[PDB]
């Protein structure tokens, strides 16, 4: 809704919500020259 | 080309 | 989405899909933000160039789709629509710049595993992702080619590019209220939106605290994946407190 969404915005159930990762979503963090 | 959805959502 | 792939059940969850009742038509895709509001690009409602001009009673939003074509009984919501409201400075006239519209739903939805809202950007996260190189995500149940239309919701990442190259590719005034993303003839990759996307996000996954925010909306382009040619995108950062204005005026 407002500033940073919502409060469990962004938060997909089958994924994040599992600790799963959706196929490319590797390829994205990987472009913010690396992530973790 | 798409299926029809319920009545009860045009009214 | 033109070289992008079918979705995973549940990968975008705040994927909505604005259906006309007659005839009973995609025209636009839109992003779910709170159990009440979605928001779209103001020419998937208003472009007066040809006659387009719906409102309230001509809608329907089709929430938890995958399949375009197929009403996914028990799994997908249809709301109608409560209020639009179009940015009032949207420029159909010369080069669709404020291009953002949210419409409120009748009554709140319910999320689920498919149904759940994206976030909505914030100073700083607009600040460290917005870089070129960095790639975002379109959605879409659009058309495949320029001149073929899917039958699940297809998925595509796109690089932002420079502004400069922004501007170099096109005849058009480009605003600080656009940006635009794709890959360079030059770098062997396609991709794009095209019609059909108009009104959806581009959303990125903030490596910070692993959430997605929904940075832009499908606004124009000119073809769909041509080669020296980028797809122009709403900047929602950008607009944000229009945003929280109409949210916190007339509701939540
Ligand atoms: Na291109």
């Amino acid at each position: 809704t407002f500033g940073s969404g919502e409060a469990d915005c962004g938060l997909r159930p089958l994924f994040e919500k599992k600790s799963l990762e959706d196929k490319t979503e590797r390829e994205l963090l990987e472009s913010y020259i690396d992530g973790r | 080309d798409f299926e029809e959805i319920p009545e009860e959502y045009l009214q | 989405i033109v070289e992008g792939s079918d979705a995973e059940i549940g990968m975008s969850p705040w994927q909505v899909m604005l259906f006309r009742k007659s005839p009973q038509e995609l025209l636009c895709g839109a992003s779910l933000i709170s159990d009440r509001w979605v928001l779209t690009a103001a020419h998937c409602l208003l472009y007066p160039p040809w006659d387009k001009n719906f409102t309230e009673n001509d809608l329907l939003v089709r929430i938890g789709k995958h399949s375009r074509t197929r009403y996914e009984r028990n799994i997908e919501k249809i709301s109608m629509l409560e209020k639009i409201y179009i940015h009032p400075r949207y420029n159909w006239r010369e080069n669709l710049d404020r291009d953002i519209a949210l419409m409120k739903l009748k009554k709140p939805v319910a999320f689920s595993d498919y149904i759940h809202p994206v976030c909505l950007p914030d100073r700083e996260t607009a600040a460290s992702l917005l870089q070129a190189g960095y790639k975002g995500r379109v959605t879409g149940w659009g058309n495949l080619k320029e001149t073929g239309q899917p039958s699940v919701l297809q998925v595509v990442n796109l690089p932002i590019v420079e502004r400069p190259v922004c501007k170099d590719s096109t005849r058009i005034r480009i605003t600080d209220n656009m940006f635009c993303a794709g890959y360079k003839p030059d770098e062997g990759k396609r991709g794009d939106a095209c019609e059909g996307d108009s009104g959806g996000p581009f959303v990125m996954k903030s490596p910070f605290n692993n959430r997605w925010y929904q940075m832009g909306i499908v606004s124009w382009g000119e073809g769909c994946d041509r080669d020296g040619k980028y797809g122009f995108y709403t900047h929602v950062f950008r607009l944000k407190k229009w945003i929280q204005k109409v949210i916190d005026q007339f509701g939540e």
